């Protein structure tokens, strides 16, 4: 079964954020649904729960006031609303119920304007081949906040792939590589295209690789 | 608050282990009805939890049965029989007798493994980056352990310094490697003032350190 | 099989 949660937000300081996570593949009303906050290279920290069964909410303290927990029984669906932002506040957030996991809603607090990112080939060549296989990839630079998703191939191609994390440049955006290991046998008939989605920016990008004559 | 400690903060195993995970919490996890709420969940980076284990020793539907988990009271403990691959991440306890619900710190698994040297790839930057004015080349190591790698850019033999950023992946979950990405970014005016390109890589796997380069214009 | 719990539900 699954929880499925609503995607990245940048926020300003001071606002508020709602976020969603979608219920399927067990009785949504019969366990309580947690949320729970990480600072990234950090641990876990409860922030409360809902049981929708029945509404009732009880939360840490901490959050208590901060934190509000709602759930649609018509459409499974959790939420959890924080209001009045800070910096502190800029983490992962997930839901968790039953033997479940959502995959974390990434907030991050922040005043300045988003930026999509640029899209350039890092094509394969002589200088890009190992043992017969050759590396190809795609370098997402310039954006801001975090994060992007890149696939390849709408997805079809997931083997051989690094996804790297993204470094901050001295000007304050991020930059990333994708990459991916194929056979130098293929680079003539197979294409291979880079998914860019960097949903804070509303921006989607598709990058087609090709190789160098070098 | 009931405190949740989790020993040790690390586990460096290799395939065939076994490994144990103790965490003790500050008071009992008994609930009155009987039940003690103690769940194991083991993270991976960039991805959420899973959780492997509730009421202290029940396996979860799918977890392989090298995981067992016992205890009572305050003591309780997370067991591999044998450490494969795929079980590294952060493995968590977490309680749910008492409010607020709270976590123990995590304890890091991590893969010990042989030497693996890292093959070695180099990029020149692209024709649409160059005509925004800037030119980024990428060096990339791939499939390597241990972690520690070293990448010395050079330009026309130059050692360089101050214009390059490099990350690391995650220990990789099948063979357990690393992998490493290097950009070296100039204006295109000081992109157009050299001509060879290199990149140098040091490594344990590798009986002497590797080159890659290339000379702009030729690529 | 239904999972467990990971804690109790609160009473009505």
């Amino acid at each position: 079964a699954y929880l499925q949660q609503s995607g990245a937000e940048l926020v300003r300081s001071g606002a508020s954020v709602k976020m969603s996570c979608k219920a399927s593949g067990y009785t949504f009303t019969s366990y309580n649904m947690h949320w729970v906050k990480q600072t990234p290279g950090q641990g876990l920290e409860w922030i409360g729960y809902i049981y929708p069964g029945n509404g009732v909410t009880n939360f840490n303290q901490k959050f208590k006031g901060k934190a509000t927990l709602t759930a649609d029984t018509s459409s499974s669906t959790a939420y959890m609303q924080i209001s009045s932002l800070t910096s502190e506040d800029s983490a992962v957030y997930f839901c968790a119920s039953a033997a479940y996991w959502g995959q974390g809603t990434l907030v991050t607090v922040s005043s300045a304007s988003t930026k999509g990112p640029s899209v350039f080939p890092l094509a394969p060549s002589s200088k890009s081949t190992s043992g017969g296989t050759a590396a190809l990839g795609c370098l997402v630079k310039d954006y801001f906040p975090e994060p992007v998703t890149v696939s390849w191939n709408s997805g079809a191609l997931t083997s051989g792939v690094h996804t790297f994390p993204a470094v901050l440049q001295s000007s304050g955006l991020y930059s990333l590589s994708s990459v991916v290991t194929v056979p130098s046998s293929s680079l003539g008939t197979q294409t291979y295209i880079c998914n860019v989605n960097h949903k804070p920016s509303n921006t989607k990008v598709d990058k087609k690789v090709e190789p160098k004559s070098c | 608050d009931v405190v949740m400690t989790q020993t040790p903060l690390t586990l460096s195993v290799t395939i065939g282990q076994p490994a144990s995970i103790s965490c003790k919490s500050s008071q009992s996890l008994l609930y009155s009805d009987g039940k003690t709420y103690l769940n194991w969940l083991l993270q991976r980076p960039g991805q959420s939890p899973k959780r492997l284990i509730s009421l202290v020793s029940e396996l979860d539907s799918g977890v392989p049965d090298r995981f067992t988990g016992s205890g009572s009271g305050t003591d309780f403990t997370l067991k591999i029989s044998r450490v494969e691959a795929e079980d590294l991440g952060v493995y968590y306890c977490w309680q749910g007798t008492h409010f607020p619900r709270t976590f123990g710190g995590g304890t890091k698994l991590e893969i010990k493994r042989t030497v693996a040297a890292p093959s070695v790839f180099i990029f020149p930057p692209s024709d649409e980056q160059l005509k925004s004015g800037t030119a980024s080349v990428v060096c990339l190591l791939n499939n390597f352990y241990p972690r520690e790698a070293k990448v010395q850019w050079k330009v026309d033999n130059a050692l360089q310094s101050g214009n390059s950023q490099e990350s690391v992946t995650e220990q990789d979950s099948k063979d357990s490697t690393y992998s490493l990405s290097s950009t070296l970014t100039l204006s295109k005016a000081d992109y157009e003032k050299h001509k060879v390109y290199a990149c140098e890589v040091t490594h344990q796997g590798l009986s002497s350190p590797v080159t890659k380069s290339f000379n702009r214009g030729e690529c | 099989p239904p999972p467990n719990p990971n804690d109790p539900a609160p009473p009505n």
